[PDB]
RNA sequence: GCUGAAAGCAUCUAAGCACGAAACUUGCCCCGAGAUGAGUUCUCCCUGACUCCUUGAGAGUCCUGAAGGAACGUUGAAGA
RNA sequence: AUGUCGGCUCAUCACAUCCUGGGGCUGAAGUAGGUCCCAAGGGUAUGGCUGUUCGCCAUUUAAAGUGGUACGCGAGCUGGG
RNA sequence: AGACCGCCAGCUAAGGUCCCAAAGUCAUGGUUAAGUGGGAAACGAUGUGGGAAGGCCCAGACAGCGUCGAGUCGGCCUGCG
């Protein structure tokens, strides 16, 4: 409602196409589709989107405020792009990478290769740090996630993947 | 991938200079001769047909006859299909040898277990035997209780008891290939396969690897 | 994760959300609270 | 305990 | 004088052709169910299959509502002990679409010899293609 | 878990998306078209005359007897 | 007249899981545990004593699960009680 | 609801009217999303409908960070889950 209420403008270098309920915002960062949901009206009217529910849906204003949201983040993809930081924290935890494909190693007994997907890059400031780099919000975090379910940080040192910011709470070990 | 038939000639085992004893069944692998292409278009899945050794001309029927004479191949002792992979390609007439196995590290081997006849349960299905003495009954060998009571009041399909046993196709899986010699028409496998001498062999590369 | 037919906010930090008809308490701060009704 | 003796013999009769 | 009775030899069986998209499961079979045994017409007679031969296409676009396409359970046994399966309507679908609305009509018709002949006219099929050109069939809307 | 509103925040969930076990469906082995919903493919065989009747998927006579099958015999690591 | 304990033979289901599989929390450093959730695919001792079931004991095992089936099973055996 | 017998007439009772299986896929207005309906308790919970008050509110509240601009807060009764 609140959020739904908010038209998102459309700055200039950004080409919307409504197709029905099917989206595609195109950009110099690259381009995005959707596909919205049924109770959502939308409309691009002067430069600017605007959300609303449609007739004959309860869950209207709900589903207007997701659509909003998305199409937001949809704008900011395809002009700023979004990042996402992973430190590597742990002796001997190291990453490289090579093309698409992220060569992690993370204390295991074999190699670690992520193949990343379409839209993302990412990069190697240091050895204990990734930056990823891409249009999509959703992808962008999914990616960033997979990277730090491959060593979740443990509570005692803080050893394996993180967020850049990311708050880790340790905790010491039971005493006797 | 295609496999060959063949005839189970008999065991015999190679000693290695390392002073190993492989025991090994030796398989007659006749040329196999193509006599049908199946495709999809017009049998609805892609399978070559094969005939293999000889038949005297007068135990060949004239419907047999006839498909061996469409293919232009000698009539066999009988007709098998393999199933064909997407990238393999037959064409009717064509001879295929032994030495298809010649890079094939271990094979499965289908045939005719040997027949055993109405087999009892020890037998049959390892059960135990009751007491020799301490007053046994006429129940020595015998299976038995064979259900439990009013509930369920039946015995329950696929209970194990006497019957025929052996006599019915068996594979065995992942058999080494020894040695393939293309000159002999024999390919050599490590192990013992179903059957007894002289009957026939299909022999495949192996599903598992 | 503690399953019981009574689930609660045991501090402020503590957020009751239903999640595929099913009550949780989930706790940012202490994993302990972390509750499914059950 | 047991609710039944264990099985026993009639004695012999003229049968027909 | 004595109520008609239909004569299965004199008995005119019409076909129809049906489209199973998007329509919901339960409420398409009893339409066929009702003309499959010939409820429909005024020679109804309960002793003889008056129905109609109908096609359905497109089964595998058969509609169900609420949770149904996730939760509805179609359950059988083997008859071997142990052998209850069970497969929900999606994966039903996937294998086999055209089970569902053979399986809703079956169970919507009377069961007996005369049951079994009723449910041989209905012919089922997942896309939307048949081979019965030759049998003239009227499209019937449901 | 990701993205994400309802609820300016937060939220794995409502829309949407991703992982996730010897369980499930497959994949492996065997049976299997009486699967009466009785399926498919390949090949082989038969190309007479006449009469009658309540006229039809009718009956009868003569000629013809195929492909193949069965019987019989010698038998089998097949088998009561 | 619906033969009764235990043994033997042959089982079959439930899951309130003994092992193996997946997971949350831990007063979880590691190893090893505790506890709860999911999970029924398969597996799940041999002996001494006693009619025993059980139990105790010896020695194993990944484990020696808990129950239902006329306290499963004598027109299948035994017949110690 | 009390069968004396016959009828290939008609009206009703309880109970019913999508198909099995006779009769509304009837009408109008609500509720439920749980297949609840079609098994059960203490107790738990921002599910959702209705009703009556109250506190705060363009002298700028509640949420996010002195800033931003309209309804919001936390109990009561009650329907269905
Ligand atoms: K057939
Ligand atoms: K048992
Ligand atoms: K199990
Ligand atoms: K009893
Ligand atoms: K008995
Ligand atoms: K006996
Ligand atoms: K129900
Ligand atoms: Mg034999
Ligand atoms: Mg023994
Ligand atoms: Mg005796
Ligand atoms: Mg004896
Ligand atoms: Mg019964
Ligand atoms: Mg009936
Ligand atoms: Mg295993
Ligand atoms: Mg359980
Ligand atoms: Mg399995
Ligand atoms: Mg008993
Ligand atoms: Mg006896
Ligand atoms: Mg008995
Ligand atoms: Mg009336
Ligand atoms: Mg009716
Ligand atoms: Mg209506
Ligand atoms: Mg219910
Ligand atoms: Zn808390």
């Amino acid at each position: 409602s609140r959020v739904a209420k908010a038209p998102v403008v459309v700055p200039a270098g950004v080409d919307v196409k409504i197709n029905g309920q099917v989206i595609t915002i195109k950009g110099k960062n690259g381009e995005l589709t959707r596909t919205l949901n049924d109770a959502v009206e939308v409309k691009h009217a002067d430069n600017t989107l605007t959300f609303g529910p449609r007739d004959g849906y309860a869950d209207g204003w709900a589903q207007a405020g997701t659509a909003r949201a998305l199409l937001n983040s949809m704008v900011i993809g395809v002009t700023e792009g979004f990042t996402k930081k992973l430190q590597l924290v742990g002796v001997g935890y190291r990453a490289a990478v090579k093309g698409n494909v992220i060569n992690l190693s993370l204390g295991f007994s074999h190699p670690v290769d992520h193949q990343l997907p379409a839209g993302i890059t990412a990069e190697c400031p240091t050895q204990t740090e990734i930056v990823l780099k891409g249009a999509d919000k959703q992808v962008i975090g999914q990616v960033a996630a997979d990277l730090r379910a491959y060593r979740r940080p443990e509570p005692y040192k803080g050893k394996g993947v993180r967020y850049a910011d990311e708050v880790v709470r340790t905790k010491e070990a039971k005493k006797k | 991938m295609i496999g060959l038939v063949g005839k189970k000639v008999g065991m015999t085992r190679i000693f290695t200079e390392d002073g190993v004893s492989i025991p090994v069944t030796v398989i007659e692998v006749e040329a196999n001769r193509v006599t049908q292409v199946k495709d999809l278009a017009n049998d609805g899945y892609r399978a070559i047909q094969v005939t293999t050794g000889a038949k005297k001309a007068n135990r060949v029927t004239k419907p047999e006859a006839g498909h061996f004479a469409k293919a232009g191949v000698e009539a066999g002792r009988g007709l098998w299909e393999f199933r064909l992979a997407e990238g393999e390609e037959f064409t009717v007439g064509q001879s295929i040898s032994v030495e298809l196995f010649a890079d094939v590290k271990k094979v499965d081997v289908t045939g005719t277990s040997k027949g055993k006849g109405f087999a009892g349960t020890v037998k049959r299905w390892n059960f135990r035997t009751q007491d020799a003495t301490h007053g046994n009954s006429l129940s020595h060998r015998v299976p038995g209780s064979i259900g439990q009571n009013q509930t369920p009041g039946k015995v329950f399909k696929g209970k194990k008891m006497a019957g025929q046993m052996g006599n019915e196709r068996v594979t065995v899986q992942s058999l080494d290939v020894v040695r393939v010699d293309a000159e002999r028409n024999l390919l050599l496998v490590k192990g013992a396969v179903p059957g007894a001498t002289g009957s026939d062999l299909i022999v495949k590369p192996a599903v598992k690897a | 994760m503690k399953v019981r037919a009574s689930v609660k906010k045991l501090c402020r930090n503590c957020k009751i959300v239903k999640r595929d008809g099913v009550i949780r308490v989930i706790c940012s701060a202490e994993p302990k609270h972390k509750q499914r009704q059950g | 305990p047991p609710h039944r003796p264990r099985p026993r013999p009639l004695p012999w009769f003229p049968p027909r | 004088m004595k109520t008609f009775t239909a004569k299965p030899e004199t008995v005119k069986r019409d076909w129809y052709v049906v489209d199973a998209t998007g329509k919901t499961l339960g409420r398409l079979a009893t339409e066929l169910a009702r003309r499959l045994r010939g409820k429909h017409k005024a020679e109804y007679t309960p002793h003889v299959d008056t129905g109609d031969y109908i096609i359905v296409l497109n089964a595998d676009k058969v509609a169900v509502t609420g949770n149904k396409r996730t939760d509805k359970v179609y359950y059988h046994h083997t008859g071997h002990i142990g052998g209850i399966k069970q497969a929900t309507f999606e994966e039903m679908i996937a294998r086999r679409p055209e089970r569902v609305i053979e399986i809703a009509v079956k169970g919507m018709l009377p069961k007996g010899p005369l049951g079994r002949a009723m449910f041989r006219k209905l012919k089922v099929y997942a896309g939307n293609e048949h081979n019965h050109a030759a049998q003239q069939p009227q499209v019937l809307d449901i």
